[PDB]
């Protein structure tokens, strides 16, 4: 199970055998989130960004 | 010590209980459960992706 | 391209690189490929193609590309941008390509170390000619995964 | 990994390499595998290949490792490299025998990273086992993740 | 009254290993230093042992005695090159010990000839089995703390 | 095989089975001796050979060795080796002996390889061994008259 | 009771009694530290730690 997590998130770009989600990613934006210097505060910020993207 | 008189012994022994019953506990690391699987009948996937829609 | 000066894998000189336009388009971060090295294989012949021939395809795809049987290009045939291969089968190390036209070197493979030959399996080989086209302008030499100048 | 399919079958070792005059307690030094009886090959007959954990015994003697429900003997494990063979990592028992901790590659069953052990019954494996221990030296060349020398 | 013998209550003191004999030099094929034979930190029997002699029980980790006196292989009872053992658990400096097998003086434990079987108190007595191997010096009645040479 | 009458001789050393010290691998377990066997004085107070080919039996009692010019099974070269550098001693009636095994130098004649000492019974050096593979370098810079390790 | 526990945890062996296990087990964990943090808070932080790492 562990092989195909490990292929699955990270490989040096993979889409040839699984997709993996930094392959196939587009943009990005730090700013949207704000900053902060504790690390809640990022992972507050981070649970509001998919709706942004129209996902739940 | 087993004597009231001074001696060990360390190396003879009787009566195991709870031996080759260790274990080294490991800590979460799958990525299989948390995306959704379904089965399907082929021998290879096709997949189609929308690219940047044009705006403005 | 038509200057003999090839050998290495990645030459910086002129129609060896182009990173815009000079018979073959490359772009400022590339596209990976869902056909051929696009990460590191340690095993796998990946599909069909490990001779170049390729296009590039729509967003962030390159995919097949391939010649009819019974033909082969006059002109010039499409390759990759020219790299190493650490990786079974592919143009890549496991880097993300795009493609050319000639002027870029590639690998070559097959069962024999003489003048290139052209197969419909398609791929081309290393053979000996006689009736079938070889490949490269400088031949094919390889002693599989050698660095022929296309 | 090269172009039309990577690494298959066994894979070449280092030959001859001559350890010799060695004060310690070493495999490295020219010394035998017994069994009993007297070693061998006659002239101009050529070794096998033998890859898996040998243990030091009485005298200058190396054997296989058996059990973990029997005592540890002798220092360090190690895999056997050539010197008497002309192919690959390996050696025949009732020579010279120099190791190391190259013995690239001949497949055997589990791997030999991180040290290697010695099971309850006698196979041959990698560590971890003691964490407050230091075992048999056998530090392997890349190759994981696949079968291949213990 | 009460009076403790081995486990770290008896002082040895100290004595040196690169006193008579040839000397070897700093290679591998050696073992762990630790309190406990199989054991782990705190937790050991110990001879009258100093400086000199130890045999593995399970794992490739030393401290005093224990092991089948029947049969003694491993490449002599093993010895320190270049290091002198600065507890009197026999040996127990806490690093990875590089061993040697040049002639060297060692510090005996137990009364009488080895050739017996092991006490668990970290010595040597007279099993059922006789004409069993001896070390070091012969022709002579060994006592619980003699100074043998190999 | 089954060759040497009688003691041995003293030619060019003959002691550590020809001139070294104590070097190598040892072991230096003593145990009892019974009559040689295979040259002559087979019975009747000393032995057969006086520094040559000694051979452990399986109660670890010493005599003159039992086996001779087996192939195509495992090594075993024993000889007895007294403790004190440049001494070495053989069987008598009675008596503790200290014994060894190889982990002293030879002196090798031919053209060959030396894989071990002769088979055979008897002797203090390796002959022209054409009883042993001659392939692949064993011991290196290889001529007549060299000392080989054993 | 007393004297049990505290030779069993470490209280100064003198290799005759039963091993530290104090001593043996996993080293101090800098990741709950979430830099300039309060003790009472260390507590709370590392009990939800040990359950990432799946030990009862």
């Amino acid at each position: 199970v562990i092989d195909r997590a490990q292929q699955r998130a990270k490989a040096d770009i993979m889409a040839v055998e699984d997709a993996e989600i930094f392959s196939l990613l587009e943009g990005a934006a730090t700013a949207v989130n704000a900053v902060t210097i504790s690390s809640g505060g990022l992972q507050r910020a981070a649970l509001t960004k998919a709706f942004q993207e129209v996902e739940k | 010590m087993s004597q009231l008189s001074n001696q060990e012994k360390e190396y003879l022994i009787s009566k195991a209980l709870e031996t080759e019953e260790g274990r080294v506990a490991l800590a979460q690391a799958m990525a299989n459960p948390i995306r959704v699987s379904l089965d399907y009948q082929g021998v290879g996937r096709k997949l189609l992706v929308v690219d940047p829609l044009p705006q403005g | 391209p038509y200057v003999r000066l090839g050998y290495e894998g990645i030459l910086n000189g002129a129609h060896d690189i182009d990173v815009a336009g000079l018979n073959g388009v490359e772009q400022l971060a590339g596209k990976f490929a869902t056909i051929g090295a696009n990460g590191v294989k340690l095993a796998g012949d990946n599909g069909t193609n490990a001779v170049g021939l390729f296009r590039e395809d729509l967003g962030d795809m390159v995919n097949a590309s391939e010649k009819a049987s019974f033909y082969f290009r006059g002109g010039e045939y499409y390759v990759n941008i020219s790299r190493t291969s650490l990786t079974a089968a592919g143009i890549a190390a496991g880097d993300e390509i795009t493609c050319d036209a000639d002027g870029k070197m590639i690998k070559f493979t097959g069962t024999g170390k003489a003048l290139g030959v052209v197969t419909h399996v398609g791929e081309y080989r290393a053979g000996n000619m006689y009736e079938k086209a070889t490949q490269g302008v400088t031949d094919t030499d390889t002693f599989i995964g050698f660095i022929m100048y296309v």
